[PDB]
């Protein structure tokens, strides 16, 4: 017996209401009470069924138990058979602070739980036809719920199902393909890795064979950043070139094996990346795409040096795809603004905008090329996605600078929502959190789980 | 059919490259359905390419020249945003099952079935 | 690799300030700029 | 009684902090029943100002002979700052009555008729088991 969650919505409600006993639900005081029990049932079912989409509805796979549900039933017992007029506030207050938020570490998943708890104390109205305290009508509305599920019941856009069914279909097809059925290193299971490297770096021998001087802090703190960037980049590139020259000579040449050669070979045969490469810089799990991103940044930082030797790094439009550590660049801008203004560094703020150039800031740099998901961006207004909405949407460019505190921000405080700015689609680490003008009804934009990725590739 | 199913073009114009490579695969592999399909319709397939819940909006002119397994070959080449329900109704038609999902798991039901010759192995998962 | 800015370093610097203000009232007098001058030494007893 | 029983040599800090918290609890649960009572917030502000002022009477001598327990004061300031923040948030939300859960969220130290304490949060309650702790470093009440 496999002992798991039900695979669907109304399946989960049927399992739940089978697990109840009817003398519990059938109390004398009837009408306003069992509807809250149905709200708890729908809330438990919803929070469990969000887990099918990762990292969309939750960032990790959080463990929700039936003991949690029975604890919640104990809570609603002591509320409604408690005296009078149960505050809907503290139900979700104690519920978040003890039961379901006691699984959660990231803040934005707490925000999502806050939104469902605020929302469910009303439904998709056409599918929801609730009833009186008659128990078998609570059974029968579950059959009135349709077979197939919709993310419009949950809040996700419609391109989610497109990407999900493409990937799940390829998974089941490969799994049924399974049911039908040192020489490999001397063979060519790993030759296209070396082949992609020889295509990336055949006309950039300066870009893997030059040495920058080891440098200390110069005058402005934006020069030192880019010089250390250059040094780290050339160091990682030459380290990769050594680690591939060894495994090239043990195959297409005349030498013997070490153990680290076997480590590189084992990881690359399993097509994961070795831990020595992830010790320096986190990249994609594809080693091919890793080499791609690396050689791209290797070209980029030399161009960054060429246009930042003349202090012309204010005027030009630049892109944050090419920074190995972009928040350190932004904190370097924090130091240059705090030195140029004549105010201490702790008393600044970071606000970007879209409706024109920054007035009160010291410096203005044009940052574009961001990617967005979970919505469809426009100037001054966020618009909901559609059925045929494409997955990755480009964005209007932005103006970024550092603003002193207790000054007038370009956007009013109660019209915007903070969005994380991750690094790729894996949603691993947070760079910053920019505000975007919502214009009321923010809870939909919470439950979409909107994000913003610095780039891709 | 099953091997090209599990993976073992200047003539079409209204489609994407991503589907066009699979069109080239289908054309080189199985030219018979390529002949029977008449891909230069742009009248019925324009309608099929735009329905939601497009598992049942099959062009009924060809409803007796295409088997159930060849419709899924059409679906995989045209639109892979349908394959899960396509497989589901394929299995539900060939086996008569009203759902591909099973029943739930009431242990009060499976109390009375067992017997003391063999024991009961309850496989767990995280959170169970 | 070996740096730290946890809660323990903070809890160290706070007692490092409490000890210096514990000395500089029973051993002398109190005034303005020394009260913000102390915390620099009570931070550099660790961070240096 | 109406007069203060301020004599910190006569009791260990374990009883000072507990007595102040029990009397705080009973006074605030009289308050929210009667009236919003910014008088009690002002009373706590002036009482805290009094303790911080008396703190400069032992800090300048410091190391004396047979005189310690400046620590009983510093282990009382923190509980008073906790009570300041509780009354200020009750003022910011303007709670009506006691059964409102924004009061029973906060930790309560009642007195039983058998004169022993009974620490009671939302509905769960326990008993004070009289372990003598002596002087120890308490914590700042962060919202975590």
């Amino acid at each position: 017996i496999t002992y798991e969650s039900p695979p669907g919505l109304k399946k989960n409600l049927m399992r739940t209401y089978e697990s109840w006993t009817p003398e519990q639900i059938s109390k004398k005081d009837n009408t306003h009470r069992a509807h809250a029990l149905f709200s708890l049932a729908w809330f438990h079912a919803a929070c469990q069924e969000r887990r099918n989409y990762i990292p969309q509805g939750w960032t990790k796979f959080y463990e929700f138990s039936l003991s949690d549900l029975r604890a919640g039933y104990n809570i609603i017992d002591r509320l409604f058979d408690g005296a009078k007029d149960v505050q809907w506030e503290f139900v979700h207050g104690l519920l978040e602070n003890a039961i379901y938020g006691g699984r959660i570490d990231n803040y934005f998943d707490l925000r999502v739980l806050q939104s469902y708890l605020k929302q469910f104390f009303i439904f998709p109205y056409s599918v929801s036809l609730p009833q009186s305290c008659s128990i078998l009508d609570y059974r029968a509305v579950i059959e009135k719920i349709p077979e197939d599920d919709k993310p419009s019941f949950f809040g996700l856009p419609a391109n989610i199902a497109r990407s999900s069914q493409r990937m799940i279909s390829s998974q089941v097809i490969s799994q049924l393909r399974i049911l039908g059925r040192d020489r490999e290193i001397w063979s060519n299971e790993l030759s296209p890795v070396l082949n992609l490297w020889k295509k990336l770096n055949q006309n950039s021998n300066l870009i893997h064979q030059k040495v920058p001087p080891p440098n200390d802090r110069q005058g402005s703190p934006i020069l030192s950043f880019i010089i250390l960037e250059q040094f780290n980049a050339i160091r990682l590139v030459q380290s990769v070139h050594q680690s591939l020259a060894a495994l090239s000579k043990v195959i297409r040449g005349t030498t013997l094996l070490s153990s680290e050669v076997q480590k590189l070979a084992s990881a690359l045969l399993n097509q994961k990346c070795p831990l020595a490469w992830q010790s320096k810089w986190e990249g994609p799990e594809d080693p091919l795409q890793y080499l791609r991103g690396l050689v791209a940044r290797a070209l980029a930082i030399q161009n960054w040096v060429d246009k930042a030797e003349k202090q012309a790094l204010l005027s030009e439009t630049l892109d944050l795809s090419e920074l190995f550590h972009p928040d350190t660049f932004l904190n370097a801008l924090r130091q240059e603004t705090a030195r140029a203004v004549g105010r201490s560094v702790d008393s600044l703020k970071f606000v970007a905008s879209w409706k024109g150039r920054l007035q009160e800031a010291k410096l203005q740099i044009k940052i574009s090329g961001l990617l967005l998901e979970g919505c469809s961006f426009d100037g001054n207004q966020l618009s909901e996605n559609q059925l045929d909405s494409p997955s990755v949407s480009s964005v209007l460019p932005c103006f970024m600078g550092w603003i002193p505190q207790d000054a007038c921000g370009p956007y009013s405080p109660d019209e915007c929502i903070s969005l994380p700015v991750y690094t790729s689609a894996e949603r691993d680490r947070v760079v910053t959190n920019i505000d975007v003008p919502c214009g009321g009804n923010q809870d939909q934009w919470i439950q979409c789980g909107a994000a913003l990725f610095l780039k891709n590739q | 059919e099953w091997d090209t199913f599990t993976g073992v073009d200047q003539l079409p114009s209204w489609i994407d490259q991503e589907r066009s490579w699979a069109v080239a695969t289908l054309k080189i592999a199985l030219p018979s359905l390529y002949q029977t399909l008449c891909f230069e319709d742009a009248a019925l397939w324009r309608t099929y390419y735009n329905n939601s819940m497009c598992e049942q909006e099959f062009p009924s002119i060809l409803a007796k020249k295409v088997s159930l397994f060849q419709q899924i070959l059409v679906v995989q080449v045209l639109r892979p945003d349908r394959l899960q329900s396509a497989m589901a109704l394929f299995a539900c038609k060939t086996l008569g099952l009203k759902e591909v999902s099973p029943l739930p798991l009431n242990l009060k039901r499976l109390y009375k079935e067992t017997l003391e010759i063999e024991p009961i192995l309850i496989i767990i998962s995280p959170g169970a | 690799q070996h740096y730290d800015w946890g809660l323990r370093a903070l809890k160290t610097v706070l007692r490092g300030s409490g000890n210096l203000l514990r000395q500089l009232n029973k051993s002398g007098t109190t005034q303005n700029a020394n009260e913000s001058h102390i915390v620099v030494q009570a931070l550099r007893l660790n961070t240096m | 009684s109406s007069q203060g029983a301020v004599d910190p040599s006569l009791f260990p800090s374990q009883i000072l902090c507990l007595a102040e918290q029990i009397k705080f609890t009973e006074d605030v649960e009289n308050a929210i029943k009667d009236h919003s009572l910014h008088q009690i917030e002002t009373q706590l502000v002036n009482k805290l100002e009094q303790y911080t002022n008396i703190d400069t009477s032992s800090e300048d001598p410091g190391n004396t002979e047979s005189g310690i327990l400046e620590l009983k004061l510093k282990a009382l300031i923190l509980d008073i700052i906790h009570n300041i923040d509780v009354v200020k948030q009750l003022n910011q939300i303007q709670v009506h009555t006691t059964e409102d859960w924004a009061w029973k969220k906060q930790l309560r130290f009642y007195m039983k008729s058998d004169h022993t304490c009974c620490v009671q949060m939302v509905d769960s309650e326990f008993q004070y088991t009289y372990e003598y702790q002596g002087n120890a470093s308490k914590l700042v009440y962060t919202p975590l």
